[PDB]
Parts: C-alpha cells; sequence; structure tokens
C-alpha cells in the first residue's frame, strides 16, 4: 500500500494517457514482403493477416519475422518493439 | 458531310462517360483499399438451371467456410485453388486475387540474383560450351525471331560429365550471362521424412518458375536420385522423378523458364528421359587434359601475382587424371601458403606443392 | 453554466428511414446525417432523414 500510494496518485493522468498505447492486436509477426505498402502477417491463432505500414515506422526498420506492437482498430503498426534464454 | 455531323455528339457522349468514370472508378480505391485476412479459395462450378451458374467454395484463415459466387474484375490468371486473394471486412467478397507461393525452408532454398565468375573464366571449352552459350542467349532475346522461324527452345538441357569438372560453377557461370534470377536445388532435397513432399518441392520449383518471371533453375547431382530400380526409397523418387517427367511431358505451355540439369555419373542412365522437353541436349563434358587444366587454371590464376617463368610442363606432367575443381583447389591453396611463404610472387614449386598438399 | 430537460421529437420519417437504412444496415460502418430546426433550448425535431454511401474506413 506504501508503494501503492505514490502510484495512486500518480494515476490521474493514467486516464488522459489510455486513450493512447491502447493498440494491441497480440503482438503478430510477419512473415515476408511481396511489395512495399502491403505487409503478409500472420497471427499467433493461425490467421493470416495483410495490412499497409503505417506513417509512424520506416520500411527500413521492418525485419522478416520481427514481434512488433500492431493496432488492432486501424491495424497499423504505431511502435516496434525490441524483444531464447 | 451532314450526314457525319451526328459524330459530334457521340463523341460527346463518349468523353462525358470518361469525365464521369472519375468517381465511381475512384471508389475503388477506397472500397479496394487493403484486405484485411487472407482466405483460401477453392473453385467449384455451379449450375444455376441470364440466370448462369457460376460459383466458388471460399475458406478463411480461422476455419470458417462461407458462400459467395465467384466474383470481382477481369480475371485471367485467376480461378485457381490458390490463397493470398483480397476480402473486405465481413461482405467476404473477391477482389484481389494473388498467388501466394508458406513453407519458406522450400521456397527460400537459395536465392541468389546473380553471381561473380563469368563465361571467360575458362578456356579451351568454346567447342563445347558455345551450344549452351547460345542455348541460354538466343532463347531469352531472340524470341521475337521465334515466330518466323517457328523455333522452340528445348527445356531440359543434361550437363553430364565426371565430377570435380566445376560443371556447377560454369553453368552458374553461364548463369551470370542468362542475367535471370538464379536458383540452385540439391538433388538430396527431395529425399524428405514426410511422405508426399517431393510433389511439393517440384511443384513449387514449378510454382516458382511458371508464376515468378523468367529465371534460371539449375540443378545438380541428379544422378544420385536417378536410380532406376526393379520398398524402396529410390521409387518414392520415382514417384517424384516420375511426376516431374509428367511435368515436362503432359504440360504443352511449359514453354516457359528453363530447368536445368546436371549429373556427376551416368552409370544409372534414365532411358525415359529422352524428349524434345526434356534432357535431350546430351553435350558429353569429359576430364580437362593438361592443357585445358593449365588454360583454366591459368584463367583461374590471372589474378595472382604469378611469376611469368611458367613453361607449364612440370605442372602440366604433373596433373594426370585431374579435374577442374581440383586444379581450382591448387589454385587456391597455392593462393593460400603464398601468402605465409614470404614471397609475395607466385612461385613454381606452389603448383606440385598443392597437388601433394591436397591429394 | 446552465442546463435544461430536453426531449428529442422523433416522427415515422426519421423512424422509416432508419428501418430502410436497418435493412441497408450491413455489417460494415454506415453513415447517416439528421436535419430538424430549433425552436427553443429544450425541445428538438427531426424532419429530414437521408443516408450516405459506404466506405471502407467506415
Amino acid at each position: 500500500a506504501p508503494p501503492a500510494l505514490w502510484d495512486l496518485a500518480a494515476d490521474k493522468q493514467t486516464l488522459q494517457s489510455e486513450q493512447p498505447l491502447q493498440v494491441a492486436r497480440c503482438t503478430k509477426i510477419i512473415n515476408a514482403d511481396s511489395e512495399d505498402p502491403k505487409y503478409i502477417i500472420n497471427v499467433k491463432q493461425f490467421a493470416k493477416f495483410v495490412v499497409d505500414l503505417s506513417d509512424q515506422v520506416a520500411p527500413t526498420d521492418i525485419e522478416e519475422g520481427m514481434r512488433v506492437g500492431v493496432d488492432r482498430n486501424k491495424y497499423q503498426i504505431h511502435i516496434p518493439l525490441p524483444p531464447p534464454t | 458531310k451532314i450526314m457525319k455531323s451526328e459524330v459530334l455528339r457521340v463523341t460527346h457522349e463518349l468523353q462525358a462517360m470518361k469525365d464521369k468514370i472519375k468517381e465511381n472508378s475512384e471508389k475503388i480505391k477506397v472500397n479496394k483499399t487493403l484486405p484485411y485476412l487472407v482466405s483460401n479459395v477453392i473453385e467449384l462450378l455451379d449450375v444455376d438451371p441470364q440466370r448462369k451458374g457460376k460459383c466458388a467454395v471460399i475458406k478463411t484463415s480461422t476455419r470458417q467456410t462461407y458462400f459467395l459466387p465467384v466474383i470481382g474484375l477481369v480475371d485471367a490468371e485467376k480461378l485457381k485453388p490458390g490463397d493470398l486473394v483480397g476480402v473486405n471486412k465481413d461482405s467476404y467478397l473477391i477482389l484481389e486475387t494473388l498467388p501466394t507461393e508458406y513453407d519458406s525452408r522450400v521456397k527460400a532454398m537459395e536465392v541468389d540474383e546473380r553471381p561473380t565468375e563469368q563465361y571467360s573464366d575458362i578456356g579451351g571449352l568454346d567447342k563445347q560450351i558455345q551450344e549452351l552459350v547460345e542455348a541460354i542467349v538466343l532463347p531469352m532475346n531472340h524470341k521475337e525471331k521465334f515466330e518466323n522461324l517457328g523455333i522452340q527452345p528445348p527445356k531440359g538441357v543434361l550437363m553430364y560429365g565426371p565430377p570435380g569438372t566445376g560443371k556447377t560453377l560454369l553453368a552458374r557461370a553461364c548463369a551470370a550471362q542468362t542475367k535471370a534470377t538464379f536458383l540452385k536445388l540439391a538433388g538430396p532435397q527431395l529425399v524428405q521424412m514426410f511422405i508426399g513432399d517431393g510433389a511439393k518441392l517440384v511443384r513449387d520449383a514449378f510454382a516458382l518458375a511458371k508464376e515468378k518471371a523468367p529465371s534460371i533453375i539449375f540443378i545438380d547431382e541428379l544422378d544420385a536420385i536417378g536410380t532406376k530400380r526393379f520398398k524402396a526409397g529410390d521409387r518414392e523418387v520415382q514417384r517424384t522423378m516420375l511426376e516431374l517427367l509428367n511435368q515436362l511431358d503432359g504440360f504443352q505451355p511449359n514453354t516457359q523458364v528453363k530447368v536445368i540439369a546436371a549429373t556427376n555419373r551416368v552409370d544409372i542412365l534414365d532411358p525415359a528421359l529422352l524428349r524434345s522437353g526434356r534432357l535431350d541436349r546430351k553435350i558429353e563434358f569429359p576430364m580437362p587434359n593438361e592443357e585445358a587444366r593449365a588454360r583454366i587454371m591459368q584463367i583461374h590464376s590471372r589474378k595472382m601475382n604469378v611469376s611469368p617463368d611458367v613453361n607449364y610442363e612440370e605442372l602440366a606432367r604433373c596433373t594426370d587424371d585431374f579435374n577442374g575443381a581440383q586444379c581450382k583447389a591448387v589454385c587456391v591453396e597455392a593462393g593460400m601458403i603464398a601468402l605465409r611463404r614470404g614471397a609475395t610472387e607466385l612461385t613454381h614449386e606452389d603448383y606440385m606443392e598443392g597437388i601433394l598438399e591436397v591429394q | 453554466a446552465v442546463d435544461t430537460a430536453e426531449q428529442v421529437y422523433i416522427s415515422s420519417l426519421a423512424l422509416l428511414k432508419m428501418l430502410k437504412h436497418g435493412r441497408a444496415g450491413v455489417p460494415m460502418e454506415v453513415m447517416g446525417l439528421m436535419l430538424g430546426e430549433f425552436v427553443d433550448d429544450y425541445t428538438v425535431r427531426v424532419i429530414d432523414v437521408f443516408a450516405m454511401p459506404q466506405s471502407g474506413t467506415g
């Protein structure tokens, strides 16, 4: 509770900050890329998806089979992420 | 010209059509923007008794089957049982069909754009390699003359001979001159643990050759799997192999990308490999003599600082019953110990030193 | 800083247009616009209602 006190008082801006960063499509990994606009992606649920690249992620930062964050509403790639033992 | 004055109204109606197609043709970009998932398509012709019968069977990636007729734009290569088709959110229509070929272990077998070596790296083989250089240059640039003369290039060339002759690096050296996409394939790659894999590998090879741009597919070690046994694994390689021969015998539209093959031995010669589309070009490539080995070793060693006092008689005598890649290994070995010999200039004892070193 | 008790008047025009628009209410997101006149603060009346063409964005 003492650790949750200062963070509980710091939880006010979490409501105005809840609208961003909300995007999570189960971190689906891509397979390949036929052309630069359209990217073939495969989710862990054995469902292959295709979406265009967003303007916030450069095309040179895309790697074959890379786990990156992706929207579940616009389906676009908002921000990537760096991550066996 | 009073009767021809009504054409102006027709041209005004046509240019008005070109002025009004911008909106309904403009919504194509916002309706056909992005297919969000991938769904498998299976063709199944239906009958309605216009009222014409036409339908197809759909299968989504999430294992859900729906119903929809054959719809979309003008289709030429479509209507095949393939994957990676265009589909909107929930109406489940077909908008953009593109072939998929996941199984990247076979798709990305050998992704090579172009090699470095060229045909000018060997010496003394133009009398037998010139037919292949023609047989790869003239079918790539002279397609126009193929209609005046009615010529269809062969699709199966048998590049056979003893091993170690560098036939792989030489066919690749000609593949640099083909300028097309180079795609290797190994004989022992067809023998897999699971059943029916060879069909997926062969139909995959003709999937990238048939679907993709004009390329070059050179295979090697075909004799290691071309055994005509009379259970047995080589009879499974007779299922896959005779399947490939059925795809080189029963397919008249096979006028597309050639299939180059090379066998390191002709002991077990399959008699069914004789056909216009099959391995008809049988140019014998024997073991190069000491003269030809000194030629390919001279052109392959024209970059190192070789001493000018080379009469080729000592190396011509030491090289007895050798091959091309063996003298290439002598050149590379000489380029390996010539560094640690202190003298930056290649000496004459390094030839026999390498020959007796690696052999 | 003031608030009243508003109530939306719904005639059969907007109702039947939302019923035909509900028949055309495919899973794809649809758009529409309501019209009317503002006579006072706490009443609102709708008369004209039409549909909008669908789009891939929704």
